[PDB]
């Protein structure tokens, strides 16, 4: 499931902002 | 509305032109606890000793803002923040600076981040998500009217207050711009294709970001995700979205419009402006007046147990405040 696919991933926590 | 915003432009303009400075000292506050952290600073629960009030003080290291080439952006932040005034934006109460850092003492929003609840809860029901959308809809309608672009919409930047309402924080990429702009800014998951495609952009990126928000709220995960940002950018520019089977048809069609790669076909960017959204089928039950007044039934109310209660925020290691004997980046920040 997409949900499963999402929880197993590297970006489930707080996402940082892209500067340079 | 048009009348409202009309009066609104005038107070912002006055403020825009004569931005305020140094409204306090460090030693008037009692440092209590880090509520968030970032590339060049941390936000702290702080207590004003004279009033016994609590605020969130943002502490920017001057040297690190310089190393990361973020001077203009930092300047935009304080200037735009002290100038705006809306029910869904956090209030900047003070600002000052010392030899070592820059400070912005804002209002302590007790409810915690939207991110936190949504992660724990999983996904929001359409009605709960819509409650929150409507609030970003008006907020953008206000923001854009002042020729501002927000540029950093994500659950991490939206806080919930005592009444279950939204409080948009972090105006580190906010910019007053008439015409196109070019900085690669934001969070990967929320970038509009034009931005990743280095093609100059306008406000339309704020409506694509909203389209992403609503999606992550109702389904529990972003419409485009992968392990590394390059993989995400690839998805964003592909213009291929799959919708969860539990999405209503009205929601699927609001989202098709908001997440339009063709920005001459994207809602919010069209002839009728923000009304295309405010008049969409999904929103047919929303009382925008009642919502602006905070007279709507808030679907969820994070309850907290008293002032200074920080149980809706994650724990962070405490770094100690160090203030140099030597003023650090004087010229670069003189207008702060
Ligand atoms: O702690 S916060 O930063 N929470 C929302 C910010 N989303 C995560 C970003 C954290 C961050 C901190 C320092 C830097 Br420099 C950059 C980002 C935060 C910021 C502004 C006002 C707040 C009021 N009440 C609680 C928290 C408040």
């Amino acid at each position: 499931t997409t949900y499963a696919d999402f929880i197993a991933s590297g970006r489930t926590g707080r996402r940082n902002a892209i500067h340079d | 509305v048009k009348e409202f915003l009309a009066k609104a432009k005038e107070d912002f303009l006055k403020k825009w032109e004569n931005p305020a400075q140094n409204t306090a000292h460090l030693d008037q506050f009692e440092r209590i606890k880090t509520l968030g952290t970032g590339s060049f600073g941390r936000v702290m629960l702080v207590k004003h000793m004279e009033t016994g009030n609590h605020y969130a003080m943002k502490i920017l290291d001057k040297q690190k803002v310089v190393k990361l080439k973020q001077i203009e952006h930092t300047l935009n932040e304080k200037r735009i923040l002290q100038a705006v005034n809306f029910p869904f934006l956090v209030k900047l109460e003070f600002s000052f600076k010392d030899n070592s850092n820059l400070y912005m003492v804002m209002e302590y929003v007790a409810g915690g981040e939207m991110f936190s609840h949504l992660r724990r809860i999983g996904r929001f029901s359409e009605p709960h998500a819509r409650f929150y959308a409507a609030q970003i809809v008006l907020t953008f309608e206000y923001l854009h009217s002042l020729d501002l672009i927000y540029r950093d919409l994500k659950p991490e930047n939206l806080l919930i207050d005592q009444q279950g309402y939204i409080q948009v924080t972090d105006f580190g990429f906010a910019k007053r711009v008439k015409g196109r702009t070019w900085t690669l800014c934001g969070t990967p998951e929320y970038l509009a294709p034009e931005i990743i495609l280095s093609k100059g952009y306008n406000k339309a990126v704020d409506w694509w970001a909203l389209g992403v928000l609503i999606y992550e709220m109702a389904a529990g995960y972003p419409p485009f995700f992968a392990d590394q940002p390059i993989q995400i950018y690839e998805k964003i520019v592909s213009g291929k979205v799959r919708f969860p089977s539990h999405f209503s048809s009205d929601l699927k069609d609001l989202l098709r419009n908001l997440l339009q790669v063709d920005l001459t076909k994207r809602f919010g960017n069209l002839k009728d402006g923000v009304n295309d959204i405010k008049n969409h089928k999904w929103f047919a039950t929303t009382d925008w007046i009642a919502i602006y007044q905070r007279k709507v039934e808030a679907p969820f109310i994070p309850k907290f147990k008293g002032p200074g209660d920080t149980s809706n925020f994650d724990d962070y290691e405490e770094e100690e405040i160090r203030v140099s004997i030597n003023e650090k980046c004087g010229k670069e920040f003189s207008e702060f």
